[PDB]
């Protein structure tokens, strides 16, 4: 189903990002090991500190997993889905901190969790 | 095809040794900067999406006009609509470039032509 | 394991050819700043005598700057790189001045630091230490008003009489491959120039006004002088640090494709001889 | 025999501390294979200036060795084997040069061994 | 058979001469590639010179490529490539173009082929 035929044109877009941002923060990641993550440029720095959100916003509570996540579970539809991972591409939750995508639903709650870890 | 093949394949053999190592640097000679530069466009022109298959006509004028190096001004994201774009003013000179291109093959005498259309067109529209 | 050694062959590739680059950057970036520093040489030789001969010649020692003076307190001038994988470069200026401080001074009273570079900066930072000036950020190409106002600040306040014995601690490129560190004593300028070809100077401008003009002049261009020498072997032992990485990385990719090749040859005889002792068993 | 109910409380500290410090020179190893020594600082090097230290006072010379090398052989009793690691390991003798502690049986032929080099 | 027990002493040191001066010129070549001609030291540019021109020696017209190109072909004995390469590393031929020794036979052709030009 992944044809540009099939699909809305922005679900198309955002899932070809996704994977070209990933992809690229994939080999650049084993880089930093060697040579320490002060050695790259300022578009490699970019990349691997929005890499590393959208990778943890893909996280997600399920209703089964109570008692292995210690949270109630919970349930986004496509549209949300869409739009969430979109401002993350776009860089609008650039400040937002990494460790407010662990475990989320919707892309509100990360400003609100924020807001709770005094963000 | 083999007049303008043999440019493609000098400048995309220099560009798969270059990319792996000087693409993070940020103040090179401009000779590598220049060789950088070719190989992401000349990279750009050999993309295509699915049951889109190209007439060798077609072909051999968006590759000549890329290695001759007239996608110099062009960004590296736009390479993609200048395709289109040229494809569409040549729409005009189906009737001429399809006959002479498909019958005599001869790209050398051709050079006249397609210099003066290509540079004329988009710097008049472009500018 | 056959699949975990291949990982780290890709790992070493890509980082060689990384480390290859930052190789060939540095190796133009060296050109240049030889060039660039070459460059100030006949400027440096014309303002630097000119000065010295006016300061030593047809007149005594009248002027504090020039004079020798009992010691209260005293500076220290230490120039490094911003980043990290420059090599040894850093920690031997730093463990010439470190280790010379503590040999004549036993409290942090007694001197005052002037630090250039990030690394130079954390090493004061750590352990404890006390720093009149702390520049970071200079750009590749350094010029004579970049520093003016550092120079100008670290002049000053010997020439208004806060500090009586200033030292200069860098890095002096020689090849591409040998990098001296090197110390020189700023001021007070005890000893000076003698070229024994004198010509006539000005008598109507004050003595003290004319030498408080000169001597900040000379302090400018000793600092530059230092600077464009600590740039150029930074770049020479960025170089020599990155050809050696390279090797090391080439070196271990060779010796850990032929255990693949060992491993890859070895899993196929087992894997024949397997199924060979199964089908002859049924 | 290396649990804390069979041996001295002396030889099990001692014993645990020499292993860490070689497991941590252990980790450290294959990225000083590519850029070497100069791009450690603070206790990661220190670490490593004790670890070259440790791996040399292990070697001794045997008496049956004595047919390929003309020094004596020697015998070295668990109290000074203790006393020699404590004292390598609590930095007594951090002054030393790594190569005086080469095919040596007591600490304090270490600190002969040093005074004869004069290094 | 290269051991000069079996080739003669001045077969071994021709041999040996250029393999030294084409390896030394692969050295320079990423050094040429990121910086200039005219910075390399005098003696360097001395031997980049005699390498380029060695190497294009090394080349020769073939009598089975009469079909694809002008060139009628040539054979040259062993005695005569030894002689000739000689002339070469010794710089007696330096003050001439490189395209002398280029797709050529004998030495004396390029020494010919210098004086048509």
């Amino acid at each position: 189903i992944m044809d540009p035929r099939i699909v809305s044109e922005e679900h198309y877009e955002v899932a070809r990002r996704v994977r070209e941002i990933l992809q690229r923060y994939k080999d650049l990641q084993d880089i930093i090991a060697i040579l320490g993550m002060e050695e790259l440029s300022e578009e490699d720095k970019l990349i691997v500190q929005r890499a590393r959100k959208i990778q943890r916003f893909l996280s997600q509570p399920f209703h089964v997993a109570e008692h292995f996540t210690g949270r109630p579970g919970k349930y986004v539809p496509i549209e949300d889905t869409i739009r969430g991972f979109k401002e993350i591409l776009d860089g609008k939750l650039d400040d937002v901190p990494e460790q407010a995508f662990y475990m989320v639903g919707t892309i509100e709650e990360a400003v609100e969790k924020a807001k709770k870890m005094k963000k | 095809m083999k007049q303008v093949a043999g440019k493609l394949r000098l400048d995309l053999a220099q560009y798969r040794e270059l990319q792996a190592f000087a693409q993070f640097a940020s103040d090179l000679d401009e000779a590598t900067r220049a060789q950088l530069e070719r190989g992401q466009r000349m990279t750009e022109i050999l993309k295509q999406p699915q049951y889109s298959p190209m007439p060798v006509e077609k072909q051999v004028v968006i590759i000549y006009a890329g290695t001759n190096g007239y996608l110099d001004d062009i960004p590296v994201e736009k390479v993609k609509e200048f395709e289109d774009g040229f494809l569409e003013y040549i729409e005009s000179k189906h009737p001429d470039i399809l006959e002479e291109i498909r019958e005599k093959k001869a790209l050398d005498d051709e050079l006249e032509e397609k210099l003066k259309k290509a540079i004329k067109e988009f710097k008049a529209t472009f500018k | 394991s056959l699949r975990d050694i291949k990982t780290r062959i890709n790992a070493t590739k890509k980082t060689s050819q990384i480390t290859k680059a930052m190789e060939m950057v540095s190796t133009s970036k060296l050109n240049r700043a030889e060039q660039n520093a070459k460059s100030f040489v006949p400027y440096m030789e014309k303002i630097q005598e000119v000065v010295a001969n006016v300061a030593l010649g047809a007149g005594g020692a009248s002027h504090p700057m020039l004079v020798s003076r009992p010691v209260k307190k005293t500076g220290y001038l230490v120039i490094t790189s911003d980043r990290g994988l420059a090599g040894a470069y850093n920690s031997n200026v730093l463990r010439l001045v470190y280790q010379t401080i503590q040999k004549r001074h036993a409290c942090p009273d007694e001197y005052a630091i002037i630090v250039i570079g990030r690394v130079g900066l954390s090493f004061f930072r750590k352990r404890n230490m006390p720093v009149i000036l702390d520049i970071t950020r200079l750009p590749d190409q350094p010029s004579f008003a970049d520093i003016k106002e550092i120079a100008r600040k670290t002049v000053g306040l010997f020439a208004d009489g806060t500090f009586d014995e200033l030292y200069m601690y860098y890095n002096h490129y020689v090849s591409a491959i040998q990098q001296e560190v090197t110390e020189r004593k700023l001021l007070p300028l005890t000893d000076l120039a003698e070229n024994k070809q004198r010509t006539v100077y000005e008598f109507e401008p004050s003595q003290e006004e004319c030498l408080d003009v000169l001597l900040p002049q000379y302090a400018e261009s000793l600092i530059y002088g230092a600077l464009l020498d600590a740039k150029a072997s930074e770049h020479a032992a960025r170089m020599t640090a990155m050809k050696n990485a390279t090797d090391n990385a080439n070196e271990l990719i060779r010796t850990l494709t032929l255990s693949y090749n060992r491993a890859r040859q070895a899993a196929i005889t087992q894997e024949i001889t397997e199924i060979v002792a199964g089908a002859n068993a049924l």
